[PDB]
C-alpha cells in the first residue's frame, strides 16, 4: 500500500503507561547490543 | 488471575475489585459524601 510514514507501534522511543506514570523503554522504537567480547554495548539506530 | 492481579490500570484486576468498596463513587460520582454501590438489602442485590 502506498506508505506515508512508519507504523505506530515504532515510533514512541519511550512508551507511556496507560493509566499514567513512569515510562517505559519501547523496544519496537530500538534495541541495544550488549556484547563484550566485541565490547559493543550500545543501542541501535533507526536511520530513516 | 495472576496476569489480571499484576495489571494496576483500568484493566487490572484490582480495579474491578475496588468497585465494591473504597475509592467510592456512590451514589454520584461528585457528591459531599460517599458511600459504597453494593446494594445490601435493597431489591436489586442480585442485579447487582
Amino acid at each position: 500500500k502506498p506508505i506515508t510514514a512508519l507504523p505506530r507501534l515504532v515510533q514512541e522511543p519511550i512508551f507511556k503507561d496507560p493509566k499514567g506514570g513512569l515510562g517505559q523503554k519501547n523496544s519496537w522504537f530500538s534495541g541495544e547490543i550488549n556484547v563484550d567480547s566485541m565490547d559493543v554495548h550500545t543501542s541501535t539506530a533507526r536511520a530513516v | 488471575l495472576q496476569s489480571l492481579e499484576d495489571d494496576t490500570s483500568i484493566n487490572g484486576f484490582e480495579h474491578i475489585a475496588a468497585f465494591h468498596g473504597q475509592p467510592n463513587w456512590c451514589p454520584s460520582p461528585d457528591a459531599e459524601k460517599k458511600f459504597a454501590c453494593c446494594a445490601h438489602g435493597m431489591a436489586v442485590f442480585p442485579h447487582w
